[PDB]
RNA sequence: CGCACGGAGGCGAAGAACCACAGAUUUCCGAAUGAGAAUCUCUAACAAUUGCUUCGCGCAAUGAGGAACCCCGAGAACUGAAACAUCUCAGUAUCGGGAGGAACAGAAAACGCAACGUGAUGUCGUUAGUAACCGCGAGUGAACGCGAUACAGCCCAAAC
RNA sequence: AGCUUUACUGCAGGCUGUCGCUGAG
């Protein structure tokens, strides 16, 4: 496929969320990424 | 055209025209279809001209029948703006009526006798 | 109002293009054109840009590599912030 | 003494005779020829205009609107129908032809807004209408004793609200007693049954 | 912190341009050391520069320039 | 120094945080309006429809949204009638158009406890499941009046 | 529920008369 700069942004941003909580947020709340995504096992939109 | 029923001469116009315009300066004109409708209604009218290019023509369809029953003399102008602009008027008028000339009753006079000729 | 340049992007890849090319390399805004990068750089660190290649990255900004003349030294310049 | 509008009103009392008979056979010839709405510098007939509202001033238009003649173009049933709902020629619309007209005007000029309409004839197969819409934005309307009540909000769109003549008269709000029980003071209160 | 708004209303508006000329290279000059991974930061002016940024831009607006 | 109790660091007596009011900034798509486009792009823009008009987009209007309410149009069927067609469900569901903070109505070509009487209009209570409708089946179903609430009455067309 | 037909009842559509558009001798 052929993606455009706005698909790109987007796919670029999905990636990025798909970080995981930073070890200090642990610490900090005293104690998941409710959002992790698997390129195989789930489907972004468009 | 409805209520047109004859062709009036651009000379005999012209001569009309002019008898109007010393008819305000000396004697009285009524400007306007309402006003020019009263006064052939009430008598004092001696000379009542009426626009051909009258759009809708209700607004003066009645002048002609309304003029022969009447005995209430009257002559057509090719130009609303330029009865108007005779009248004295900044604006066009649809009718007028010379209530009473002023040294231009010899004309009118005349004027009303050349039309009933051209019948 | 957006800025042209956004920051020095220093990675491994980077430096090499430092140190053997004489390029520098930027994140950049991605409304920014290889001309308006060229000029911006110019006027930020006082150099003559010879050449700019520009990326799209799926970081979401876009990447600039600045070729400098040779009358610069793109370490020179790199090492000075 | 008679006015002269007086004369233009009697001349459409009976736009079948006289000279008014041989106006309409020649300009429905036009007519015909222009589009669905077009906006005409006078009113065809001014008495009846000046009557409704109607004032030689800016911000005052005019405009005649043709709609055909008959019932609803309706489609026939797609679905299942019990009999008395299977019909397609005899049923007609609620709105008369007058406020379908009006509707029409108001939409081609949405910056106006519908004062009245009256009826110029018709022809075998369709029906014109002159509707007069006011520029409720213009201040030569808006410092207007007489008209300066239709700039208001809430007169906004008032032709497709049914607050215009012709559609509190379709309305069935025309009677004060007998008759009026459902109409009053709105078909919809009243469940739609007027 | 540093500075203050006082300080900002009495530069002259060409003192304002030339000190948000300076407070942008500092910003830039910090976001590259930190892109370089950088630790010599001071995570409080990078903060900072931000803000003056915002305040004489304000300025700049509220005197007409 | 948000939720959020980390680390580093910073801000605050130049009175910060925080709260109220007012102002500044406010990317792109979006009614979306220069043109095109899955939020981007291409070469000055009220696109489109209108009013006024210095007839020049010069001055203006419309567009879309909103929990439901409100007004104007289009308008079923299951169902009930122990079947079913009129009837009923119901002018309901749903659809089209549109306004406001509320809408709509409204100063009698009224009422008609018929009177030597009432006196704009909504609405509430009642009148009453009365009158009226109806395979006179099932079902459907007001009004005048009265007691209340709140009260307010005016402007044109024409004559001259 | 789908289907059929000289089942019951209706609805489109076609044919035809009439009125309007529609006038002169
Ligand atoms: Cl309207
Ligand atoms: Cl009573
Ligand atoms: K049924
Ligand atoms: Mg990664
Ligand atoms: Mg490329
Ligand atoms: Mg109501
Ligand atoms: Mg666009
Ligand atoms: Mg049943
Ligand atoms: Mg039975
Ligand atoms: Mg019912
Ligand atoms: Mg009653
Ligand atoms: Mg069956
Ligand atoms: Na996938
Ligand atoms: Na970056
Ligand atoms: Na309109
Ligand atoms: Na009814
Ligand atoms: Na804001
Ligand atoms: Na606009
Ligand atoms: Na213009
Ligand atoms: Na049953
Ligand atoms: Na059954
Ligand atoms: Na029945
Ligand atoms: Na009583
Ligand atoms: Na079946
Ligand atoms: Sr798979
Ligand atoms: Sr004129
Ligand atoms: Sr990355
Ligand atoms: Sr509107
Ligand atoms: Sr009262």
């Amino acid at each position: 496929g052929k993606k455009s700069k706005a698909t790109k942004k987007r796919l670029a941003k999905l990636d990025n969320q798909n970080s995981r909580v930073p070890a200090w947020v642990m610490l900090k709340t005293d104690r998941r990424n409710h959002k992790r995504r698997h390129w195989r096992r789930n489907d972004t939109d468009e | 055209p409805v209520y047109v029923d004859f062709d009036v001469p651009a000379d005999l116009e012209d001569d009309a025209l002019e008898a109007l315009e010393v008819a305000r300066d000396t004697g009285a004109v009524k400007k306007g279809t309402n006003e020019t409708t009263k006064s052939i209604e009430r008598g004092s009218a001696e000379l009542v001209f009426v626009a051909e290019d009258v759009q809708p023509e209700e607004i003066v369809m009645h002048i002609p029948e309304l003029a022969d029953e009447k005995g209430v003399p009257f002559i057509f102008v090719e130009q609303q703006d330029d009865l108007g602009h005779a009248a004295g008027l900044e604006v066009g008028s649809a009718a007028a009526a010379v209530t009473d000339a002023g040294e231009a009753d010899a004309d009118v006079e005349d004027i009303a006798d050349k039309v009933e000729e051209l019948r | 109002s957006w800025d042209v340049i956004k920051h020095p992007h220093v990675t491994e890849k980077a430096m090499n293009d430092m140190d053997f090319q004489n390029k520098l390399q930027f994140a950049v805004d991605d409304r920014a054109s290889k001309g308006e990068v060229a000029d911006a750089v110019e006027e930020q660190y006082d150099v003559t840009v010879e050449q700019v290649n520009t990326q799209n990255t799926m970081d979401g900004e876009k990447k600039a590599v600045v070729r400098l003349s040779e009358d610069d030294d793109a370490q020179e310049v790199a090492s000075r912030i | 003494a008679r006015s002269a509008y007086s004369y233009i009103r009697d001349a459409w009392e009976n736009p079948g005779d006289g000279q008014l008979a041989e106006l309409q056979w020649q300009r429905q010839q036009e007519w015909r020829n222009e589009g669905a709405v077009e906006r005409i510098e006078r009113p065809t007939r001014l008495d009846k205009a000046r009557s409704q509202g109607y004032k030689a001033k800016q911000g005052v238009i005019v405009a005649r609107v043709s709609v055909r003649k008959g019932s609803a173009r309706k489609r026939r049933h797609k679905a299942g129908r019990r009999s008395k709902r299977q019909g397609v020629t005899r049923i007609t619309r609620r709105k008369d032809i007058q406020r379908v007209a009006e509707e029409r005007a108001s939409r081609t000029f949405p910056n106006l807004r519908v004062l009245n309409s009256y009826s110029v004839g018709q022809d075998g197969r369709q029906k014109w209408h002159e509707v007069i819409l006011i520029d409720p934005n213009h201040p030569a309307i808006q410092n207007d004793d007489d008209l300066s009540w239709i700039c208001a909000d809430d007169q906004a769109d008032r032709v497709f609200r049914g607050l215009t003549g012709a559609g509190r008269r379709n309305r069935g709000l025309s009677g004060k007693g007998k008759g009026s029980e459902k109409t009053r003071p709105s078909l919809r209160s009243n469940g739609g049954k007027g | 912190t540093v500075l203050h708004v006082q300080e900002i209303r009495d530069m002259t508006p060409a003192e304002r341009e030339a000190e948000l000329d300076d407070l942008k290279t500092e910003l830039l000059n910090a976001r590259a050391v930190q892109a370089a991974g950088g630790a010599p930061e001071n995570p409080g002016r990078i903060k900072e520069l931000r803000k003056a940024i915002a305040r004489i831009k304000t300025i700049q607006g509220e005197e007409g320039d």
